[PDB]
Order: C-alpha cells, then structure tokens, then sequence
C-alpha cells in the first residue's frame, strides 16, 4: 500500500509499504528515496512518536495515510 | 438471489449467484463442478468459522457480495462489542463514519482461512494484537494467531479493502441526550470517563474544529495529540485516535500538522523561523545554533532562543 511522509514543511514523500512494515523499514525507505539517514529521522503521526519496534498496523496506520517527519541534529 | 465471491485456495474472487435459501453444500457443488474437485473435499470459511453444509446463505449471515474461502482437503457476523453495530471510517467511497463489519484473517499469511476457537467478548480481543487463537485452514501455514479488521458496511467490500474501527461510536438504541447539546441523535460516541458521557457526532465534530482552531488540543507523550471527554473528565483522553476523522479530510489534515508541531516542541525541539518553512528540528538540548539543515531543510541557521540569524553572543 502507499503510504505518504511530510515534513513539517509540506514536502512530500511516497512510500510503498505493508501494513505489517516496522517503523524502522519505513525509515530505511525513506533513507533509500532522499538519503536522511535513519538516526536522523523522527516519524509522527497525529501527534505520537512511533516506535521503531512497532508497525504501521499497530497505529491502525491506513492506506493513503500521511506520517510527519521531524529531524535530528546532531551536529550546537 | 444475491452473489457471493468465492476465493478458492487464495485464487482472485469470481461471483457464484446464490439464492437466499441455497445450502452451503449446494455452493460447495457448484465451485467443485468449477474446479473440478470432489465436493466432499471443501471446505466454507467465513467470519472466522466453517460454514456447515446444512446451514443456508441467509442463515449465514452472508450480505450481498461479501467474500467466502474455500480449501481442500459464535460468528462474527453477530458480535456486539461494549441494533447496536460497529462504526468505522470509510475513506472511499463514503468518505464518512459507516456502520462496519468484523472480519478476521491469519496474522502469519495474512488470508481470511482462519477460524476462531472463541468468538470475541469486547473491544481488547480484537484491538489487543495476537489476543486471540486459532487455526489457519490454508494447507501450509501454520499460523495460530487472529489478526481482525474491519470494513465498510455500506457497499461491498474487497477482502483488503479495510476501514479504522471507531470503537467509541456507538447506536443511541437507548435514546441518551447528547451532554451537549440534549439532544438525542444516532450514532454517538462515548467518552472513556468514569461517566461515560455521550456526545452525538454533531456536536463532537464542532468540539474537534473549535478546539483545534484554538490549539487546545492536548499533547500526552504516550498517547498523542487528543482531546478529553467535552465535561473535563479526568484521564479520558481519546486514544485512538482516527477518531479525529470526524473534522473531514481538511481540517484532519491540520490536525496531524499541529499534533507534529505540538509533538516537535514537547519533545524540547524547535520549529524554523524562516518564511515557508517551519520545518521540525530536534537539535541537541545545550546547543544555541541551529540549522535547518540534504533538501528537507531550507539552509537557515538561527539562532535558538531569539529566532533571529545566529550571532555571537547575547541576543539583542
Ligand atoms: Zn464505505
Ligand atoms: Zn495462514
Ligand atoms: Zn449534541
Ligand atoms: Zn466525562
Ligand atoms: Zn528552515
Ligand atoms: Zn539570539
């Protein structure tokens, strides 16, 4: 299924994805569409931080669904 | 006379037209004489149970164009959970809170062959992952755990076409007084305080946009950006949070935007200053630096406490 992921922004990203995916695969996705690395992203959706143990059926995480994307830095 | 889909050994559904008093055997009959396969050896699977040969569509439970499995080799149609029927979210084509089904699959194969020891007894037995057992019928999957989900009641459904359930909504079929307004209306949802106080979807949605116009919406790290019940109740904030479906699709939207937003700033982060950003940025808690940094960030360093571009030194 497709899922989509914004910054806070609007920028948008598109991911194919199965309900069964962790939290971190949807990250490993993300680093292999815009090369953030996986330690750098935080994924939200409306408003929890998801866990990288959990999967996107465990937030009841539907098709066409949008996940925020916050950052973290590191450097103061 | 009605159609039922028939998945035969995890093939594409095909329609078999069926009459309202067809025995399950006859439609067994049917399907082997279309798979060239021995009758005797099906096997019905639908709403988590095995269909006997005896039983006929309409005493099923089977609607018009829902879904069988067939194999070689209580139902979940009658459940209420607390008419009375469940409600879900249907994205497509409702776009709108529907009354929903409960259906079931195998959580290791993820097809709808699996059929329950026991029927479900309240909402923690099929919201709670893996809470409930039983036997997958598919011939080499042995998968032993209950994965439910829910459709869309309204118009027919395919086997993956799946809606939230919205556990708190439920049919007036006692006719309460919305605490808001007074009136009565159906459905309604119920809050989870010790009151259990019943709003109607009317005045619910209008509690949503008001409350999030206003950012009163509430942060709570474990469960989310949410409201409690509409009375100020104690721990009784929403948590599931599809709920909030019931703002409509833009102001949903704005929902999810400002919970990141709120979530961002709880966890100690900031949001970029500059003119069509406001990108989240988590930076490390000491640091008074920084930049919105290979294109999710705009490029603007900044200085933390003040906004203003990063200087040396005291602000101002
Ligand atoms: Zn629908
Ligand atoms: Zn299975
Ligand atoms: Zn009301
Ligand atoms: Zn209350
Ligand atoms: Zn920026
Ligand atoms: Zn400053």
């Amino acid at each position: 299924m497709q899922i989509f992921v914004k910054t806070l922004t609007g920028k948008t990203i598109t991911l194919e994805v199965e309900p069964s995916d962790t939290i971190e695969n949807v990250k490993a996705k993300i680093q292999d569409k815009e090369g953030i690395p996986p330690d750098q992203q935080r994924l939200i959706f409306a408003g929890k931080q998801l866990e990288d143990g959990r999967t996107l059926s465990d937030y009841n995480i539907q098709k066409e669904s949008t996940l925020h994307l916050v950052l973290r830095l590191r450097g103061x | 006379p009605m159609i039922v889909f028939v998945r035969f050994n995890s093939s594409h559904g095909f329609p078999v037209e069926v009459d309202s008093d067809t025995s399950i055997f006859q439609l067994k009959e049917v399907v082997a004489k279309r798979q060239g396969v021995p009758a005797d050896q099906l096997r019905v699977i639908f709403a988590g149970k095995e269909l006997r040969n005896d039983w006929t569509v309409q005493n099923c439970d089977l609607d018009q164009q829902s879904i069988v499995h067939i194999v070689q080799r209580q139902s979940l149609t009658r459940v209420d959970l607390s008419y009375n029927s469940f409600y879900v979210y249907c994205k497509g084509p409702c776009q709108r809170v529907q009354p929903g089904k409960l259906r079931v699959q195998c959580s290791t194969c993820r097809q709808a062959t699996l059929t329950l020891t026991q029927g479900p007894s309240c909402w923690d037995d099929v919201l709670i992952p893996n809470r409930m057992s039983g036997e997958c019928q598919s011939p080499h999957c042995p998968g032993t755990s209950a994965e439910f989900f829910f459709k869309c009641g309204a118009h027919p459904t395919s086997d993956k076409e799946t809606s939230v359930a919205l556990h708190l909504i439920a049919t007036n079929s006692r006719n309460i007084t919305c605490i808001t307004c007074t009136d009565v209306r159906s459905p309604v949802l119920v809050f989870q305080c010790n009151s259990r106080h019943v709003i109607c979807l009317d005045c619910f949605h209008l509690y949503c946009v008001t409350r999030l116009n206003d950012r009163q919406f509430v942060h709570d790290p474990q469960l989310g950006y949410s409201l409690p019940c509409v009375a100020g109740c104690p721990n009784s904030l929403i948590k599931e949070l599809h709920h909030f479906r019931i703002l409509g699709e833009e102001q949903y939207n704005r929902y999810q935007q400002y919970g990141a937003e709120e979530c961002v700033l709880q966890m100690g982060g900031v949001l970029c200053p500059r003119p069509g950003c406001g990108a989240g940025l988590l930076p490390e808690p000491d640091c008074r630096k920084v930049t919105c940094e290979n294109g999710l960030g705009c490029g603007f360093a900044f200085c933390r406490e003040c906004k203003e571009a990063y200087h040396e030194g005291e602000c101002s």
